[PDB]
């Protein structure tokens, strides 16, 4: 290994992928010549691994002091500005070590470099590339699992050996809630003296990679009480590990809960999906217009109430009525605008018969272009809807999805509120549903299910608010005649 | 005249004609954005009545 590298030099370079493919094969060849020592303590064991060797990393003129495995990580990713021979400037670098943050520097790329198709290709491409080094790494480094490796860990570490082998207290005064709780202590625990000793498991815990916390904690400390076949959690916990074994009562219990499984499966083959055809009908016509302003009052701007941090997420890429002056982009990471009812151009409220504008469809308007825009809204409403039905009959939890398709299905709600009431109702009963939509695809929507009383597309730009009627999705398309 | 005020009205439209004219034509026809044609012609076979 070379102790310097300029990033901007190599990028630039026409040698680009022979130095990524000598590191490499560096790499990978030094993981196959020594083996991972495990101490299973907090004095963690000594290794000689070039990945975790340090190299300094010359960014414009900048040293960063990085990994060599970083490095190739760095280069693999970099790979869009050896391709359009542009430098990388240091407000792209990241935290190499942190893979949530890849997810964010993709997105960087993509509004750094335009959107385009060749910048859609090369993330393609960084993605392949990663992938296949991953296997080259797994096959090399290697990853394992053993009985053995949760006792070799407990014979040094006593916590681990009196979490593997606890057993609840048996006093009477214990109760559902008390235990769920010893449940989270002793595995928050178990799970934190995995990620600080040196142990085989080491990697999957800090990775997040094949580990779900209610099962893992099961197979090593404690099962818990369970449920029966209607739900009601029955008065005999289970307290046992499965790794320990199970008690004949026990097993009782744990086949009541795969039966009720099986016939909860049996029951959720129900899925009608009716609406998905209605609401694609209507939004199926609907369609973009480059004109930058259609021209709308303020007043006829719809106006929406931030009660919750989850409201101002929803209409990110949109513009927003400063106090001060207009039309800037409301930035969802200032928590100022929370608590204030503001005025957004919203695709309900555009003039031009022909489309909805940019300014009130949003940002977005240059990324979906390519694709139907009221597609991408039924599509993005339904797979949550039709899934999380679903999902709830295994476990107030259903209602939200209810009054969601009463909402736009049912002139319950639709024929005494207005659309600056309706669209924040909409966007309540998403935030309790869980639902992440962004709000201009559930304003599209109410958009079409909107019916103008005076039958005027264009009477938008004067300041009174037009006459209309809001309609029933099944009756918006009756009404068509 | 309480009859023909519903609850859920402004009273800027009370004084505008053209409303009225509109819920005379929804009675007839139930579709909102031709309400105004219908009423219309409604008067006018009004005045054929006699
Ligand atoms: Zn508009």
């Amino acid at each position: 290994m070379e102790k310097t590298y300029n990033l901007n030099d190599i990028l630039l370079s026409n040698e680009y992928e022979k130095i990524k493919e000598d590191i490499k094969e560096e790499i990978i060849n030094d993981m196959a010549s020594k083996k991972v020592k495990y101490s299973n303590t907090s004095e963690f064991a000594k290794n000689d691994f070039l990945k975790d060797e340090f190299i300094d990393l010359v960014v414009d003129g900048e040293t960063y002091e990085i990994t060599y495995g970083n490095l190739i990580t760095l280069l693999i990713v970099a790979r869009p500005f050896n391709h359009f021979k542009v430098p990388m400037t240091e407000d792209l670098l990241f935290d190499l070590s942190d893979l949530k943050e890849y997810q964010n520097y993709y997105t960087t790329l993509l509004e750094h470099f335009g959107y385009s198709n060749e910048i859609k290709s090369i993330i393609k491409d960084v993605i392949s590339e990663l992938a296949i080094f991953s296997g080259d790494i797994n096959v090399t480094f290697g990853n394992t699992v053993s009985i053995k490796s949760l006792i070799d860990l407990g014979n040094k570490v006593k916590r681990f050996r009196e979490l593997l082998h606890y057993r609840l207290p048996n006093d009477e005064a214990l109760e559902f809630n008390d235990i769920e709780a010893i449940i989270k202590k002793n595995l928050d625990e178990i799970m934190k003296i995995l990620s600080e000793t040196d142990n085989m498991l080491r990697y999957y815990i800090d990775s997040g990679a094949g580990i779900n916390s209610k099962q893992f904690g099961q197979v090593l400390s404690l099962v818990g009480s369970k449920p029966d076949l209607f739900g009601k959690i029955i008065p005999y916990p289970i307290n046992t590990s499965f790794l320990r074994g199970l008690d004949v009562r026990s097993f009782y219990i744990n086949a009541l809960g795969a039966r009720k499984a099986l016939i909860t499966n049996y029951q959720q083959v129900r899925n009608s999906g009716y609406l998905t055809r209605k609401i694609s009908m209507l939004l199926m016509d609907t369609k973009l217009i480059d004109l930058d302003d259609c021209g709308s009052h303020e007043n006829n701007y719809l106006s929406i109430n931030v009660e919750n941090k989850d409201v101002l997420k929803r209409f990110s890429k949109r513009s927003y009525l400063n106090n001060n002056g207009e039309l800037v982009e409301i930035d969802i990471n200032d928590e100022s605008l929370i608590g204030q009812v503001i005025k957004i151009p919203s695709p309900t409220t555009c003039a031009s018969n022909e489309g909805v504008c940019r300014k009130c469809y949003g940002k977005l308007f240059d990324i979906n272009k390519d694709l139907n825009i009221g597609m991408i809204a039924v599509l993005l409403l339904t797979d949550p809807l039709t899934q999380r039905l679903l999902s709830a009959k295994h476990l107030e939890l259903s209602k939200p999805l209810r009054e969601i398709k009463d909402l736009i299905e049912t002139n319950k709600y639709i024929k005494d509120h207005n659309v600056n009431e309706v669209v924040n109702y909409f966007i309540y009963l998403l935030n309790e549903s869980g639902i992440n939509i962004q709000s201009v695809h559930s304003e599209l929507i109410i958009r079409e299910m909107m019916k103008l009383d005076d039958s005027d597309r264009t009477q938008f730009k004067n300041d009174k608010m037009p006459d209309y009627e809001i309609f029933r999705i099944t009756d918006a398309n009756l009404k068509g005649d | 005249l309480l009859n023909c005020f519903n609850t859920r009205i402004k009273i800027d439209k009370i004084y505008e004609k053209d409303y009225w004219v509109k819920k005379l034509g929804g009675y007839f026809t139930t579709n909102n954005s031709n309400k105004q044609e219908k009423g219309e012609g409604i008067i006018l076979s009004f005045e054929r009545i006699l």
